[PDB]
């Protein structure tokens, strides 16, 4: 034990002597290959997703570079990690939601959609012939009883709901920043949600963003349809922050 | 994928089947389990491994299973594998009864299951079942019977036999004490306790640590009973009284 | 070893079989696409490995629908297989929904098929990258590129194959947003001649295609006389 | 090494060794030559005989009235592929009542032969073909490979010592389009003869000829029927 | 069979008679026709008895799996969809005609569901061979937003109309009242039919019946 | 397609090592405790809950299978969700045939049988979880454990996950036959406190109970109440 | 270890090359084609005097006009022989004519590379056949001898040996064969050659011999007819 | 379904699984067959003795049909599969031909079953050889042997299993017109053949006979020890 290995336990999803799944561990490293970080935060009125937008190449049509996706009219997501894996997982989510509505006559709850995607990912950790997807999904939506929701699932098939969370290269640092900020807050809840998200991302990267270097998505209790902010909308938030 | 396939159903260079041999090593470590045939019945006696203080006691036994009206078995080896096989035994026995409207003869039930075990050694690329079984029964063709099967899909009939921990020692003690054609249920019970007393040599023998079942015939019907703890302690008492006689 | 199957991550989270497939594309001669004001133009440096071959042999430019062109680099049998997948996807879309497949949707569907070959020991990744180009009055000009991992993005200009970086730096010099397809063909030919290594590989054919206002939204080979003029311009510009 | 046993394993150089190995099966077959004019497509093949008392292996096969092939590599793979081609041609006549265009048939071969190069436990086809045909676009010579690539050719040679044949064909190919049939077949034979050891010559026992064109269905010439073509290599 | 339902101010009232027939003979005098779907959703059944039982049981079971997963109280729409999609798939061969009612997060909902898989969402519905009698009562007397007791009176009147005017319907009236706060499963609600009394006694003493053979088998 | 060969096989010494290694994943999981009282059963578990950022209410480790049966585990959470889903489905399949809630022991046998499959069937690893299953039927409480081999056992009280050996001896010197459910809840929480590290709140433990009235999770407010004494 | 459909660097299938090496562990068989018919002769290779020599059958009738001699792993040959028999009967059923020797050989040869472990049915062929075959017969082309090996390559031969001593035997066949040779000469020549190459002393029980002629159906020589031919040899 | 190629060629033309199956047969108990004039006899070694065994349950000689039986050496579980398959096939033959099988017919069937398990995906070969005996319609006595490869031949007499080499040597010298002139001597020839290799002679020879039309008779230990004494006292002279 302590990093021990037998047989094919680093090549396929069988148990190592310590009871680890190395191939699942390695799928988490794959999430960081992309070099990007995402943040999500929920308050009483809204939930927000913020992610880095890197367009190194001038020849890219930058309107096609996004990590934000509409799953249904009311569910948005940010994807972090390997891009093609992420797109596949977005397609699956879209399919699961649509199928839910067809069979049951009401929109899939965010928690249930996240659970379903996590359950699908679980299969890749127990069956030997395919790899896990090297990506992470964060979902936002409004639940009619519980209010704004943020859910995250990962390549191990774990999932959870959050007050706020992060994914990708600076996940740990984001987690510390968000932890320290909520403890200060009464009834441990975020209030200025878009500003917390952007400030967190800007602190852990040390960047101070232009409006073209981030993407922002929101759902609100008053306006539950998932919406992507424009550059000008994002710029208003960046300028309001810069001025105190 | 050829790299990861451990090839459980192929021969080794000496004509051996390694997975079968290895499964047999698993069985040798499990709870000792013996069977003894008498004129008026057949018995199974087994070491219990479920013996921690905090266990609850919910079933009528740990390792003795009723298969149909006229047959029972005990098992040594991987417990979950035993649950699969004993479920399959019950199915086979009901399929026969459905088809013929009479109970399956004992050897026919054993053989049917052994053919499933054999298949697992020859094709399908799966691990074999890690189980040996002792079967007791009565049928109208050969009366009282005792069988043993192992993970190779081999079986045999016995007047007395043992599987699991200290098997070899148990069989020597049976060879010496068993009276072909002259045993009763009461003397087979005495001999079972004698044998377990020597082969549970870690350590002193107690009713909490053994399980005994008898199969007899009464008024044209087969009776299969698991002895209550009171009766087991009485037999242990008698064996200990008996060893006090051993010299003078 | 950690690089034998697409169903195995390395300890650093890479999928080496997909990276190796990318190296096959990067050994191939160069293809470029450029989107402009009124269409998309493709050019390929087509290495002629024997003088015994016919002009036209081993095309690297395909029509995948009447409005969609495809330009490829890498293992050519893999690329042709993908062109057939793209064609079937366009055909099925028209049968089911009743109108011409939008380029972006076609790009995304084929990219998911490519992606499916990057998960399993049972199959290998495609050794090809390809560009898809279209034009219509409603959607304007569109140019997408898809690589062996199944990533798909849209572009103003794009290059794949072995002189990719040298091609991109020349493409960056054009104000393509304001140029027409007729202007851009000459610049496509010019760029292919620039990045062609005339010492190391001796003989090539220039392959050109386009789709735009001038073809009424049909993907078509550039006519012979216009190609020859573009080559002549490219050659003299090399000087 | 760890990269050379499975057609599904890319090497770190972006190659697939199993495909390259399959191509060696064709390089070791006996040579065959294909060429065309404006009006005819010709195949010429050297046949290898195991012993002095064996017939000599067939190298040229009928596919349809307008298409024939010459083979190099594994004979059983050649028959499997030839049967696929035959069936595709029959289907086209059944459905459309017209010959399958040669370039479409070659596409079908490319697509069929690519499939096992991408699936675990399958292998490439270990055969290379020269395909002679005639349709509305005139005569054709195509070449197919174990890689599933194919080529449209002015002329071609594959198999053992075919480099010599290819060098002859490059040297004379500016003449082919205007050749009468006899001239064109003679050119095929001279190319094939370049593949031979200096001692040995073309004979009626070792040469097989296939011809198709505007006025001529695909026809195979063997044994005594090749003599007209061999006399007057003067 | 007469089954019916109504939407009232605060909920649903479902109603049913208790006769089952085989041909023109009464097989059951006290059949229960109002079936549990979930704690907030019930369903009356008419048509082929095995099909109504098995169909409602299956959907109830799948809905329990659904709610166990979601952790939420099920919706009436979800029961409706599940039923209609299954019935459609069977092309009318499953002879279940259903009145589905419940109360969920969006309030009270009532549906009629037919064997071929059509459904109608309505404030009052009837089904069974007594359904036109029961519907006449509703058309004549239904008002929107009735109080609980008015709604209960109306449903039992409607079931009674079917009981007395349809030879297929009889015996007792069962009701189920569903609101946000309460579920009242009232079986029986009314017993308007009673067997007449026996006038002569036919208490046959031991030995009246002649016996050829006898065997007593003692048990434990 | 799927690999058709077993990934668990016998070693020369007769061990199925993949199953042993699955048990090591269980041993490193968060602690779980079950105690059968005279009039009911309690199941309790620690959350491996770092951050204040977690919504503790969003996923549960203590889960209902039926009105009268519930579950907890130690080991890998996503594997557990598979078994919860199959157990629920098994319970409903039984109910449709027999029109009686599945007896606790019958449910354990069917779930344990699924776990056995994953030790032999092609191209899969065993489950990295052990389950504690409680129920009430025939007027009486039941507590069972089911391990990654598919072996199951009936317990009066037990512990699993991290520091389980000690937890079992803690319960050995503390459980009695005649104990009530309310006292049992207290000793279950004390058993978790033995190996806790963190300071216990109602937000980082989860408690479920089983009696004649049925199975249910205790609410945060009820757990808070039991925690005041502790 | 590698898969059964793996090519070597020389462009050959390992499994096929290895199956070809198994042919060399077989007894020697000889075929000769003359204008008067074909003969097939084979060494029985008796390993105990307790074995019944007539139970060794390395020459078989395919149909009245076609025989077959085999060498290599004999058990493998059974399914090939049965396929040949079934095919000639199908051809008769369908076309009311005899199938050519070439056509029979072709039909059998199309089984050759049909092995592998992830295209095919639940328990299809795992490996090639370790067998070589000589098909000798008469059809409207006249007498004909064809050879087939585990690669699925088949070819007409004027004379051919297969099995352990085929080099050797093939050399003597080049020496004695001529196109105008009679059948009776061919029969004698093949027994002379078997006699040289066999480890045991040749006699009328440890060889088999059969002919097919334009006049006459497939004919296995009896003990008495072998003894007659053995006198001179 | 599991489709791995198990039996494959190796360099030099070997099929290793088949060679290893043959190693399994060589470690089985010795079995011997002799074809008499109008009797056929099978005898087999041992295997264990063991007083507490029920003897009936482990016989290595088996009826396939009324006119055909077999002995085997090798893996006993494998043999049980082959035997049951052959028993089914004997009933199909009777069903569709309305004659009992010839011994050669059922041998040929068993052999081709064995051959198929050397060339089919997902399966290992059967680790058994069989001696198959009986009579054809016209009264002719028969003795065949099959092995794991699927090869089969007819024999006048033969042995398989451990010590088959030396038992075969003994038979080659001792099988003559004289040694099989009668039924008693044919039986003795088998016992002598066994009693060479048989550990604590004997004791543990199981023996069976089949006469023309007369169905399988197995001998009991009392009837065996009559023959044993009748040969042992003759070998003093
Ligand atoms: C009802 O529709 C009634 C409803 C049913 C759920 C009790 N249907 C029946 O009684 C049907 C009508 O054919 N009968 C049966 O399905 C036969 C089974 C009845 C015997 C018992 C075992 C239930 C009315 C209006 O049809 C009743 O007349
Ligand atoms: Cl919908
Ligand atoms: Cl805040
Ligand atoms: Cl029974
Ligand atoms: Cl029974
Ligand atoms: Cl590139
Ligand atoms: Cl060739
Ligand atoms: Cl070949
Ligand atoms: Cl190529
Ligand atoms: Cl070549
Ligand atoms: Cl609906
Ligand atoms: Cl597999
Ligand atoms: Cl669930
Ligand atoms: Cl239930
Ligand atoms: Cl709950
Ligand atoms: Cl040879
Ligand atoms: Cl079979
Ligand atoms: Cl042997
Ligand atoms: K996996």
């Amino acid at each position: 034990s302590r990093g021990s290995s037998a047989g094919f336990d680093r090549h396929i999803t069988i148990f190592s002597p310590e009871g680890r799944l190395y191939q699942v561990e390695y799928a988490f490293k794959a999430i960081n290959q992309g070099g990007l970080t995402s943040v999500a935060v929920r308050g009483k009125d809204c939930a927000v997703i913020v992610t880095q937008k890197k367009v190194p190449d001038k020849l890219l049509d930058s309107s096609t570079v996004t990590h934000l996706f509409k799953i249904t009219e009311n569910i948005g997501c940010v994807m972090t990690g390997m891009t093609a894996d992420s797109r596949s997982q977005v397609q699956r989510a879209r399919y699961e939601a649509a199928n839910w509505k067809y069979k049951y006559g009401y929109e899939i709850p965010v928690d249930m959609l996240c659970k379903r995607i996590a359950d699908i990912s679980q299969v890749y950790t127990q069956n030997a012939e395919m790899r896990p997807l090297g990506c992470c999904m964060i979902l936002i939506g409004i639940d009619e009883e519980q209010g704004p929701q943020v859910y995250k699932c990962d390549p191990a098939g774990y999932y959870c709901g959050f007050k706020a969370t992060a994914a990708g290269v600076k996940q740990t640092e984001s987690t510390s920043f968000l932890e320290k900020k909520v403890k200060k807050k009464f009834d441990w809840t975020f209030e200025q949600t878009v500003e917390t998200a952007i400030t967190c991302l800007s602190t852990v990267l040390s960047i101070d963003f232009k409006p073209s270097e981030i993407e922002v998505g929101v759902v609100t209790v008053e306006n539950p349809k998932f919406r992507i902010l424009t550059e000008a909308e994002i710029d208003a938030h960046l300028v309001a922050l810069a001025e105190r | 994928s050829r790299r990861y396939d451990s090839r459980t159903t192929i021969f080794s260079p000496e004509g051996r089947l390694y997975q079968v041999e290895y499964a047999m090593e698993a069985i040798g470590h499990a709870g000792t389990c013996l069977g003894i045939l008498a004129n008026d019945g057949v018995l199974l006696a087994a070491e219990r491994r479920n013996i921690h203080k905090l266990l609850d006691e919910v079933f009528f036994s740990e390792k003795i299973y009723k298969l149909n009206e006229d047959m029972a078995c005990s098992v040594a080896g991987i417990t979950s594998d035993a649950n699969v096989l004993t479920n399959e035994l019950r199915l086979i026995a009901q399929r026969y009864l459905l088809q013929y409207q009479e109970p399956i003869p004992c050897e026919q039930l054993v053989t049917a299951l052994c053919d499933i075990k054999q298949a697992y050694t020859q094709f399908g690329g799966k691990r074999p079942f890690g189980v040996s079984l002792l079967y007791i029964g009565w049928d109208k063709h050969y009366g009282f019977q005792l069988y043993q099967s192992d993970p190779s899909g081999n079986y045999g009939g016995w007047k007395a036999t043992c599987i699991g921990n200290n098997s070899a020692a148990a069989v020597s003690m049976l060879k010496q004490d068993y009276k072909e054609g002259e045993m009763t249920l009461k003397s087979a019970l005495a001999l079972a306790i004698k044998v377990l007393n020597k082969t549970m040599d870690v350590s002193k023998l107690s009713a909490e640590k053994v399980e005994i079942a008898t199969l007899t015939r009464e008024n044209g019907k087969t009776v299969i009973r698991v002895l209550k703890q009171k009766e087991v302690e009485q037999l242990i008492k008698k064996h200990e009284e008996e060893e006090a006689k051993a010299e003078r | 070893g950690y690089d034998l199957s697409a169903s195995t991550f390395s300890p650093d989270g890479r999928v080496f079989q997909v990276e190796y497939a990318m190296k096959a594309v990067e050994n191939s001669s160069t293809a470029i696409g450029i989107r402009c004001k009124d269409g998309v133009v493709f050019g390929v440096e087509k290495l002629v490995l024997s003088k015994l071959y016919e002009e036209g042999s081993n095309k690297r430019l395909f029509n995948v629908d009447r409005h969609v062109g495809m330009a490829v680099a890498g293992l050519l049998a893999d690329a042709r297989s993908l062109a057939d997948i793209a064609r079937e996807e366009a055909s099925n879309f028209r049968s089911n929904f009743g109108y011409n497949i939008p380029l972006k949707h076609l790009a995304d569907r084929v990219a998911m098929y490519v992606h499916a070959y990057t998960l399993y020991s049972a199959v290998r990744p495609f050794g090809c990258s390809f560009m898809l180009g279209s034009y219509s009055v409603n959607d304007g000009a569109q140019l997408y590129m898809i690589d062996p991992s199944g990533v798909s993005y849209g572009y103003w200009g794009c290059a794949i194959g072995k002189a990719r970086q040298a091609a991109k730096t020349e493409i960056e010099k054009l104000q393509m947003k304001e140029m027409t397809c007729r202007d851009i063909v000459k610049e496509v030919a010019k760029i292919i001649y620039i990045v062609h290594d005339e010492v190391k590989d001796k003989a090539f054919e220039l392959e050109l295609s386009w789709v735009g206002e001038l073809t009424n939204g049909r993907h078509e080979i550039v006519p012979k006389d216009i190609r020859e003029e573009a080559e002549k311009y490219a050659k003299e510009s090399l000087k | 090494n760890q990269y050379d046993n499975d057609v599904t394993v890319w090497s770190p150089q972006g190659r697939i060794h199993q495909i390259e190995y399959a191509m060696e099966a064709v390089k070791q077959g006996s040579a065959t030559v294909g060429l065309k004019s404006k009006t005819h497509a010709v195949l010429v093949a050297l046949k290898r005989a195991q012993s002095e008392l064996a017939a000599h292996q067939k190298k040229i096969l009928h596919v349809d009235n307008h298409i024939g092939i010459s083979i190099a590599g594994l004979t059983a793979d050649a028959r499997l592929l030839c049967n696929f081609m035959r069936q595709e041609c029959l289907d086209s006549r059944f459905v459309f009542d017209r010959p399958l265009p040669v370039s479409r048939l070659v596409s079908l071969i490319g697509s069929k032969t690519q499939i096992p190069t991408q699936r675990y436990g399958r292998r490439p086809y270990g055969v290379g073909l020269l395909i002679a045909g005639y349709d509305d676009m005139g005569p054709h010579i195509f070449q197919t490979c174990p890689s599933a690539n194919y080529f449209d050719c002015r002329a071609m040679s594959i198999g053992a010592r075919s480099q010599s044949a290819r060098t002859y064909l490059e040297r004379h190919m500016s003449e082919f389009m205007e050749c009468n049939l006899n001239e064109l077949v003679k050119h095929g034979l001279r190319a094939l003869r370049e593949t031979l050891p200096a001692e040995q010559d073309l004979t009626t026992k070792n040469v097989s000829i296939g011809i198709v064109g505007k006025d001529l269905e695909f026809t195979i010439y063997d044994d005594d029927d090749v003599s007209p073509f061999l006399e007057g290599l003067e | 069979t007469t089954i019916a339902g109504v939407v009232y101010k605060d909920g649903i009232v479902l109603g049913a008679d208790t006769r089952a027939t085989e041909g023109m003979v009464v097989a059951d005098k006290n059949c229960s026709k109002i079936h549990f779907i979930s704690p907030n959703i019930y369903c009356c059944g008419a048509g082929t008895a095995a099909d109504t039982d098995m169909t409602t049981q299956l959907i109830s079971s799948n809905l329990e799996l659904h709610s166990l997963s979601t952790g939420r109280l099920p919706r009436v729409v979800t029961a409706n969809r599940m039923l209609k999609q299954m019935l459609f798939r069977y092309q009318g061969y499953i002879g279940a005609a259903l009145v589905l009612g419940g109360v969920d997060v969006t309030g009270p909902h009532l549906y009629s569901i037919y064997p071929h898989g059509s459904t109608d969402k309505l404030p009052y519905v009837t089904m069974g061979s007594g359904s036109l009698a029961a519907m006449a009562v509703f058309e004549d007397k239904f008002r929107p937003d009735m109080e609980e007791e008015e709604a209960k009176n109306l449903v039992s009147e409607a079931i009674a109309a079917g009981i007395f005017n349809d030879l297929g319907s009889g015996s007792n009236i069962d009701l189920c009242v569903i609101s946000k706060n309460k579920l009242d499963f009232l079986r029986p609600y009314t017993v308007p039919n009673k067997k007449g009394t026996r006038l002569g006694r036919y208490r046959c003493e031991k030995g009246t019946t002649a016996v050829l053979t006898e065997k007593i088998t003692p048990l434990e | 397609r799927g690999y058709s060969f077993s990934l668990t096989t016998f070693s020369p010494s007769g061990k199925l090592v993949q199953i042993e290694y699955a048990l090591a994943a269980v041993a490193g999981g968060a602690p779980s405790v079950g105690i059968k009282a005279a009039n009911g059963v309690v199941l309790a578990t620690e959350k491996k809950q770092k951050s204040i950022l977690y919504d503790e209410r969003s996923v549960h480790k203590v889960e209902p299978i039926t009105k009268h049966i519930g579950l907890v585990y130690s080991g890998m959470g996503p594997d557990y969700r598979v078994l919860v889903h199959r157990a629920r489905k098994l319970a409903q399949q039984y109910y449709l045939v027999y029109q009686e809630p599945i007896p606790t022991a019958q449910l354990v046998q069917r779930v344990a049988s699924v776990m056995q499959e994953y030790t032999q069937s092609g191209g899969v690893r065993p489950f990295g979880v052990s389950l504690l299953i409680c129920g009430w039927n025939e007027g009486r409480p039941y507590l069972f454990q089911s391990d990654p081999s598919g072996a199951y056992f009936a317990w009066k009280a037990t512990a699993m996950g991290k520091n389980y050996v000690n937890g079992k001896t803690f319960l050995e010197k503390r459980y009695n036959e005649d104990l009530e459910l309310e006292d049992a809840i207290h000793t279950a929480i004390l058993t978790l406190k033995e190996s806790f590290e963190g300071q216990m709140t109602e937000d980082n433990i989860e408690v479920g109970i089983c009696n004649e009235a049925g199975f249910r999770r205790l609410t945060p407010t009820e757990v808070k109440d039991y925690l005041a004494a502790i | 270890d590698r898969g059964v459909n793996t090519f070597s660097p020389e462009g050959r299938l390992f499994q096929v090359e290895y199956a070809i090496e198994a042919i060399k562990l077989g007894s020697t068989a000889i075929g000769i084609q003359t204008s008067e018919g074909v003969c097939l002769a084979v060494e029985k290779r008796i390993t105990s005097p307790l074995m019944e020599p007539s139970s060794i059958e390395k020459i078989v009738e395919i149909d009245a006009h076609i025989g077959c001699a085999m060498s290599g792993l004999i058990a493998d040959a059974k399914t090939l022989i049965d396929k040949a028999r079934v095919e000639t009967q199908n051809h008769w059923f369908t076309y009311n004519e005899t199938m050519t020797v070439e056509s029979v050989t072709q039909a059998v040869s199309n089984l050759a590379l049909q092995f592998g472990e992830e295209d095919a049915d639940p328990g299809a062929m795992s490996r090639p056949f370790g067998v070589a075959l000589l098909f000798g017969g008469v059809d409207e082309k006249g007498p004909q001898l064809f050879h087939m090996d585990p690669s699925g390559t088949f070819v007409q031969c004027d004379a051919r040996a297969i099995g352990s001593a085929s080099e050797g035997a093939q050399s003597s066949l080049q020496e004695v064969y001529h196109k105008s040779m009679t059948l009776k000469e061919a029969i004698k020549s093949s027994l002379i050659i078997l006699k040289q190459v066999m480890e045991e002393k040749l006699n009328a029980t440890n060889i088999e011999l059969a002919t097919v002629q334009p006049g006459q159906n497939f004919h296995m020589f009896t003990k008495e007819e072998l003894e007659e031919v053995i006198k001179d040899i | 379904s599991y489709d791995r190629a198990i039996t494959v060629f190796s360099p030099d033309g070997h099929l290793f699984q088949v060679e290893y199956a043959q190693e399994a047969v060589k470690k089985g108990s010795t079995a011997v067959g002799v074809r008499g004039r109008d009797i056929v006899v099978l005898g087999v070694e041992k295997k264990s003795v063991a007083k507490l065994q029920d003897e009936r349950t482990v016989r290595k000689i088996c009826a396939l049909d009324d006119n055909v039986c077999m002995a085997f050496a090798g893996l006993t579980a494998d043999a049980r599969i082959v035997i049951n398959r052959a028993r089914v096939e004997c009933q199909s033959h009777r069903l569709t031909v309305e004659d009992p099988v010839t011994v050669e017919y059922i041998t040929r069937y068993i052999a081709s079953l064995k051959q198929r398990y050397t060339q089919s995906n997902g399966r290992r070969p059967f680790g058994i050889s069989a001696l198959i005996v009986g009579f054809d319609f016209d009264g002719t006595p028969r003795l065949y042997q099959t092995d794991p490869s699927g090869t089969y031949h007819a024999w006048k007499a033969n042995a398989i299993g451990r010590g088959a080499k030396s038992v075969r040597e003994f038979l080659e010298k001792n099988y003559t017109d004289e040694a099989i002139e009668t039924d008693d001597l044919t039986i003795k020839l088998v016992i002598k053949a066994l009693l060479e290799v048989v550990q604590s002679g004997g004791k543990n020879i199981e023996l069976a006979v089949m006469r023309r039309d007369q169905s399988l008779k197995i001998l009991n230990p009392e009837e065996i020890e009559k023959y044993v004494a009748e040969i042992e006292k003759e070998k003093e002279e």
